[PDB]
């Protein structure tokens, strides 16, 4: 039952990274 | 728990809260997933929200969110998230991130950014002059 823990801390970390790069990217342009 | 990581969890939590109402939903977490390249069943989408919702109210509120997300942290300037941001940006899986693709997902983030400047990025990042971002220039990004 904590697979879906990790499952949902999995999917929402590749969520904040993409963020945490289009933040990087408009900060560099 | 550091300002930093707040933030980055507000910034995620708002995303996801497409109507602003501060919960998220199953349909809500399902949606925005999908527009990141993410296939979830609806069958993991309800075992989702059961497990983040403490109270048992049928939603996802930012205190319960991170309460969720502030153990087992990861790191996004690790190469395994490094890898599945490429998934993200590299929408067709043909290993080179082109600007529609680019496009697509900085449209998917709430960004409404003209044609140019998503080409500008490409650029910035293009080091080979091919046109689009392979792995190795998104790392070195
Ligand atoms: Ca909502
Ligand atoms: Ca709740
Ligand atoms: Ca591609
Ligand atoms: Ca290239």
């Amino acid at each position: 039952g904590s697979l879906v823990r990790k499952a949902f801390r999995h999917r929402l970390w590749a969520v904040i990274t993409v963020q945490a790069y289009a933040r990087g990217m408009i900060a560099r342009r | 728990l550091t300002e930093e990581q707040i933030a980055e969890f507000k910034e995620a939590f708002s995303l996801f809260d497409k109507d602003g109402d501060g919960t998220i939903t199953t349909k809500e977490l399902g949606t925005v997933m999908r527009s990141l390249g993410q296939n979830p069943t609806e069958a993991e989408l309800q075992d989702m929200i059961n497990e983040v919702d403490a109270d048992g109210n049928g939603t996802i509120d930012f205190p319960e969110f991170l309460t969720m997300m502030a153990r087992k942290m990861k790191d996004t300037d690790s190469e395994e998230e490094i890898r599945e941001a490429f998934r993200v940006f590299d929408k067709d899986g043909n290993g080179y991130i082109s600007a529609a693709e680019l496009r697509h997902v900085m449209t998917n983030l709430g960004e409404k950014l003209t044609d140019e400047e998503v080409d500008e990025m490409i650029r910035e990042a293009d080091i080979d002059g091919d046109g689009q971002v392979n792995y190795e220039e998104f790392v070195q990004m």
